[PDB]
RNA sequence: UUGUAUUAUUUAUAUAAUAGGUGUAUUAUAUUUAAAUUUUAAAUUUGUUGUUUUAUAUUUAGAUACAUAUUUAUAGAUUAAUAUAUUUAAAUAAUAUUUUAAAAUUUAUUGAACUGUAAUGUUACAGUUGUAUGUACCAAAUAAAUAUAGUAAGAUUAUUUUAGUUGAAUUAAUAAAUAAAUAUUUAUUUUUCUUUGUAAAUAUUAUGAACAAUUUAAUUAACUAAAAUGUUUGAAUAUUUAUUUUUAUAUUUUUAGUAGGUAAAUGAAAAGUAUAAAUGGAUAUAACUUAAUAUUUAAUAUUUGUUUAAUGAAAAGUAUUUUAUAUUGUAUAGUAUUAUUAUAGUGUAUAGUUUUUUAAAAAUAUAGUUAAAUAAAGUAUGAAUUAAUAUCAAAAUUUUAAUAAAAAUUAAAAAAUUAAAAUAGGGCAAGUCCUACUCUCCUUUACAAAGAGAACAUUAUAUGUAAUUGUAUGUUUGAUUGGGGCAAUACUAUAUUUAUUUAUAUAGCAUAAGAACUAUAUUCUUUGAAAUUAUAAAAGGAGCAGGUUAACAAGCAUGUGUUUCAUCGUCUCGUUGUAAAGCAGAUUU
């Protein structure tokens, strides 16, 4: 036989397998092969987050992410605080922008991976589609696809 | 290490570049080179002197000499040895040519 | 017991500036990547890449096309698209082909164009030993090539281009044709070309053109930077000033774009265009076919060139007895045929030179066109069953080694390499391209390149190096006409064999490979860790979509699935496996603890309770 | 010692009344007017951390590149070589070069009381090694040594400073202006309204990105004060279309006073550098490797002496037998102890041959269904791992670069005692799976190379060769030691030929004596085919790496027949999705 030698990092070249993931040209259905995080970061995964400047009474949670642009910043149609704390620990939940609907849960943040960006993120703010919770979205992409018009075409 | 400075106002706490006023690395590198190779064609605008044996650098200079050294002590004129290490052609008619 | 905890056991490579930074540039080829761009002299800079889809829309002289006309150039290469526009704009200009996309038309018609503009506008007079354009290639068969090419263009648009090569007088012949006949263009090899300007036979006055048509080898140390030196003679008399303004702009064709070339072009030329396609850069065309045959043993080699010969129809002539053998062993056998006879085994004509060549429509972006005939100084005026074909050897003597095995063998061979004298050399090159040889035993001097109709290269050295590999490659598959090239390889070629292999088979650049098993395994760390990254990222993605853990082991499943842990010192890996020392004394110095106690107890009880005593 | 020999140099931790209350008294941290601020350091980490390692404390030990050259005094170059030498300097001086630490290897030596054999407790055999082991770390032990300490790592003693750039550079290899960055020393007054850090000598220089897109275009701060930053109306309410309500000022960084040389990193004593001799701070300074000491753990674990049924050697002890009772000698082991524990050879059987606390509980160890005993606190004695830490870290929420008691917000966290492993601490980039490469190992026909030996030459011991063998042993995928280009017959000129412009030759050249270092000009003294195989050869648990989002796919089967992959169909038939957002194996801590 006649061995060979290739290094895998000449072959990473070629890893992706589609022009949807050579070329992003649409949402990563946790398919995503290269990623680009912050220099210093090494945990791996973006982050949505908010600032909490006093207690419940002065300050709803849901206007912790008021530094953020989109629906974020208009009142949420339904609250899930009074009554009972849910499972999934959702507490806020706003008009569906469509297909897609945003959630705010009281929890340090659920490392989840958008179908869109296709990076883990790990933030309060879940944007599902279609009632579908096994496709989770993160808040930035969910502010470009509201603002772009893609609410159905994701 | 960094080389802290003795500040003289607290615009100098802001300041991150010890002289604003001066090109980054790469623009310093572009200036430079371009100063350079205009200087160089100042230099050769006029055309590439034929200079003379003894005006040679000293690695041609001696062979130059040994060279026609026979032709220096009988003197007569129309002797001329092709050297090797001598000057290049330049390929143009020049004002010392 | 020797260490209990790694980071990376492997090496990193030495290099920082690229993959190849201690390979020489004339043996490597350079990433064209964005990312290598940028730090490179000539890459950043300026890059042109719109282009015009028409002759029509490119203003030529109606002399031009005509020439194109009968040369059978309709649609215009994307090369061509690029490249023409820029230079008649009259920039230093960088063509970047991959080996048969028409660079050889791309910087000559401009060029012409150039050169008829000066003389009919602004009349700039012609002088006896002042030529308007001078062109160097290395091979004498490129310049005759080019001669050929540039002689089309000269009777037809009024123009005269000279050639001169070896011969028996050069220094005579050289002398007199420059006497007789004053010229425009000049097709030379840098080292006459300096000859002449040395001993004044040629001057640069009205020099306003330079053409390189192998740029990689020109400008490298293969061959002792003589294209570098007249170029530095050229920028001289460019800043002479007390001489009328002469505006000499330099192009330079170069099918490999390489760290030397990129340096002296960057270096010495700052407002230097590049015409380059990144995305068909350094890679062979869609329409060659590989097989890389692994021989036992070197003798077997001689055995699969003969099958490979006798599968694509060289059948040899059987020898029966001494007198067969001897005259074949002594005088050659050409070979004799006629379109007409061929067929039976001009639209008419041109569709059977289709069919005998294998071309095919060349797809382009939104426009197609048909390979046109090849442009050699040596018509096909011999047609035969046998495919064309090429074999390039490691050397002279292996070159001249197979021919003789061959012609031994049964077959028809001609042999090419610089040693042969020059009327032998001219003979074989003529049989070969007329067709009375339909094999051709050579070594690199026929891989540089040629424009000849061959159907397959057989390497029968497979080549240490992406360069000479993809020359030879692309000596076969043209503009769209089929092309196959079967390298026979032995142990030795294994590491490039199966790099090149790999590369061609998933479609990305030889931008980096060599035969070196350390070199091609060893990655550099600043990719590693990229590279480490994204594996981390993706087995994250992985763990969060598939798998859901508790509390008690999510600490463990985000630091061993989840987290880049940084190496300690990558440079020292390979010695202290890229984890702190100190972290490495403390783990070392637990586990002898536990070593030692386990060590007591065994002795304890292999000696009956008491190591000492027992 | 016929000078404490002389001269200089160095030097010990035995030892201890110290004070009866300045701050608070519902919880955040020195300067007392109450507040505010505050919550380690060093190295490592060049993706600069939340990574990594060290530090209980007191005192001490601890590491070497000469920051400077006064009259006698005088110093070139240069050719391959012969030779040539038109033609400007100088303070001739050498000795040194952190520190701790490599799996080391080398030399010499001992060990068979342990253990493993043979012999019948003893003898014999030992580190190119005896039979898993060879005296409580088997790459053994003892003695010597400062190996490429480098391409492991760590440490490295002198505050108040006084001047340039903060991501550039990168071309192996024939006549091409110039690497840059940092540091050290040093150099140049060139005109233009203003402004502007250029150059040389010298030292050092792997802190390392894969794709896509586009493009000849896009942790620093002198003090005081000042101070400018920051939930309806393309709907809603209502009924079978009408109603409704659609600027400023101010808060933290555009300034002075005073201190005060100057725009930040090469210690300071006029007191042994002694003439000085009773009131000289000569205060002149290593948080982690040394040594000693004092603490924490520690109100701790441990220890605890009220009950005895029974050996007459020797190696082994040497513990003062007052006189113990031929010559010579009687009692009191080993495991580091006054310890688990009879050392048993011989030999015998009624000598009671005499040291184990305590007034409960948990936990832990022992102890008439089916297939209840023993070990306490306390009095007394008194260890060990550990120890960056301010009187400390209730809790929740939110967030920052990997556990983050780090940050912020919010909130409200008493003290002691016992028990409990819930969290942290207590070594751990690991587990499985697929691919790839290598190692170990096997083999022989090639490579190097042993040693040994046979044979040969010369005349039972040797010298000189040594193609066999062994293959113990080390190797056996970097081929640019290639390819190209160069091809005597310059110069002026002539002739022939030409695969449609190549090819070939030749006519011309002797000789010449006065103006004295001398003028970019000349292609002439003579190479036209090296008919490959070097590179030793080859096969299939462990190590490193990658991938885990696999690999392959204009296919498959033997010209023909047939969609791919999958949704858990059915006994060929057929629904659905998909053309990748699809398909192997693993998915554990
Ligand atoms: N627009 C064109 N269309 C068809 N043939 C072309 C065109 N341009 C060049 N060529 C032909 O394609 C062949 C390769 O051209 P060439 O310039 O020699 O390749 P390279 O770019 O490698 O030098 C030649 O036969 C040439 O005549
Ligand atoms: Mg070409
Ligand atoms: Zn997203």
């Amino acid at each position: 036989n006649i061995k060979g030698g290739v290094g895998s990092f000449l072959m990473r070249r070629a890893a992706p397998k589609s022009i949807r993931q050579k070329y992003q040209t649409g949402p990563q259905f946790y398919k995503r092969k290269f990623f680009q995080f912050q220099k210093g970061h090494h945990r791996l995964h973006r982050r949505i987050s908010g600032v909490q400047t006093g207690s419940p009474t002065h300050q709803r949670e849901y206007e912790r992410f008021h530094h953020l642009p989109g629906d974020v910043r208009t009142r949420p149609q339904f609250d899930f605080t009074f009554g009972e704390t849910r499972a999934d620990r959702v507490m806020f939940a706003w008009r569906k922008r469509g297909d897609l609907q945003l959630y705010q849960m009281s929890g340090r943040g659920e490392t989840f991976v958008c179908y869109r960006c296709g990076y883990p993120v790990r933030s309060q703010l879940v944007a599902v589609k279609a009632d579908n919770w096994d496709y989770r979205m993160c808040y930035r992409c969910y502010t470009n696809t509201v603002h772009r018009g893609m609410e159905n075409d994701t | 290490l960094v080389k802290r400075h003795k500040i003289t106002n607290n615009q100098m706490l802001l300041m991150r570049r010890r002289e604003p006023y001066k090109p980054t690395m790469k623009d310093r590198q572009e200036i430079a080179d371009r100063a350079k190779l205009e200087e160089f064609e100042r230099k050769n605008a006029d055309g590439l002197m034929f200079v003379p044996e003894k005006a040679l650098p000293p690695w041609q200079k001696s062979l130059a000499h040994n060279a026609k050294a026979l032709g220096s002590r009988i003197n007569f004129r129309g002797f001329r040895v092709r050297v090797a290490d001598g000057q290049d052609e330049p390929g143009f008619p020049t004002p010392f040519r | 017991v020797p260490q209990q905890l790694k980071a990376y056991g492997g090496t990193f490579s030495r290099s920082v500036g690229e993959r190849s930074n201690h390979l020489v540039s004339d043996v490597v080829l350079q990433s064209l990547s964005p990312s290598s761009t940028h730090n490179s002299p000539l890459l950043s800079k300026n890059i042109k890449t719109k282009t015009v889809t028409s002759f029509e829309d490119m203003p030529l002289y109606p002399e031009l096309r005509s020439a194109l006309r009968q040369l059978r150039i309709t649609t215009p290469s994307p090369i061509q698209q690029s490249a023409v526009e820029v230079i008649m704009q009259r920039k230093d200009t960088v063509v970047a082909a991959p080996h048969g996309e028409g660079k050889t038309l791309a910087y000559l018609l401009p060029l012409y164009q150039n050169m008829i503009k000066d003389r009919d506008v602004y009349k700039i007079p012609l002088r006896e030993r002042r030529p308007r354009m001078i062109l160097l290639a290395p091979t004498r068969e490129l310049i005759a090539q080019l001669h050929h090419v540039c002689s089309v263009l000269g009777e037809a648009t009024g123009l005269h281009a000279i050639s001169f090569t070896s011969r028996k007088r050069a220094n005579h012949r050289l002398s007199r044709l420059l006497k007789q006949q004053l010229v425009d263009v000049m097709i030379m090899d840098p080292k006459i070309v300096l000859r002449l300007i040395r001993a004044r036979r040629v001057f640069l006055d009205d020099l306003r053109y330079v053409a390189v048509d192998e740029a990689d080898g020109m400008l490298s140390s293969q061959h002792d930077h003589d294209a570098v030196h007249l170029l530095m003679k050229v920028q001289k008399r460019v800043m002479f000033k007390h001489l009328w303004p002469v505006q000499t702009q330099t192009v330079f064709a170069t099918a490999f774009i390489t760290r030397k070339l990129e340096f002296v072009v960057g270096k010495k030329y700052p407002d230097a265009v590049t015409c380059i396609r990144r995305q068909r850069m350094h890679r062979p065309p869609g329409t060659l076919r590989h097989r890389f045959l692994p021989v036992e043993r070197e003798r077997e080699k001689m055995d699969t060139l003969q099958h490979l010969l006798k599968k694509h129809g060289n059948r040899p002539r059987e020898i029966l007895t001494d007198i067969e053998e001897e005259q074949a062993y002594s005088k050659p056998h050409y070979l004799s045929g006629s379109l007409e006879e061929l067929v039976e085994l001009d639209e008419m004509k041109e569709r059977v030179r289709h069919a005998l060549e294998g071309v095919r429509p060349v797809h382009w972006g939104h426009l197609t066109t048909v390979a046109a005939p090849f442009t050699c100084h040596v018509p096909r005026t011999v047609f035969a069953d046998g495919k064309r074909c090429i074999i390039f050897t490691r050397g002279i003597d292996c070159a001249t080694a197979v021919y003789h095995r061959l012609r031994g063998c049964g077959y028809t061979c001609s042999l090419l390499h610089a040693a042969l004298p020059a009327a032998v050399r001219r003979r074989m090159f003529a049989d070969f391209a007329s067709g009375r040889t339909n094999i051709l035993c050579s070594t690199d001097v026929a891989a540089r390149g040629l424009d000849l109709h061959v159907d397959f290269v057989v390497n029968f050295d497979m080549p240490t190096n992406a360069l000479t590999y993809l020359s030879r490659a692309g000596r076969t598959a043209r503009q769209g006409r089929l092309g196959q090239v079967y390298s026979l390889y032995t142990k030795r070629q294994g590491v490039i064999v199966s790099a090149v292999r790999a590369f061609l088979q998933k479609q990305l650049p030889l931008e980096g490979i060599s035969n070196w098993k350390r070199h091609m395994m060893e990655p550099r760390y600043a990719e590693w860790r990229t590279h480490k990254l994204n594996a981390i990222a993706r087995s994250y993605v992985s763990l969060i979509t598939q798998k859901t853990i508790p509390a008690h082991l999510e600490r463990t499943y985000l630091r061993h699935n989840a987290t880049w842990r940084p190496l300690f010192h990558p440079q020292t890996t390979g010695v202290h496996g890229g984890v702190p020392p100190r972290q490495q004394q403390r783990v070392m110095d637990a586990i002898t603890w536990k070593a030692v106690c386990f060590r007591r107890g065994l002795l304890a009880r292999r000696k009956g309770g008491r190591a000492k005593f027992g």
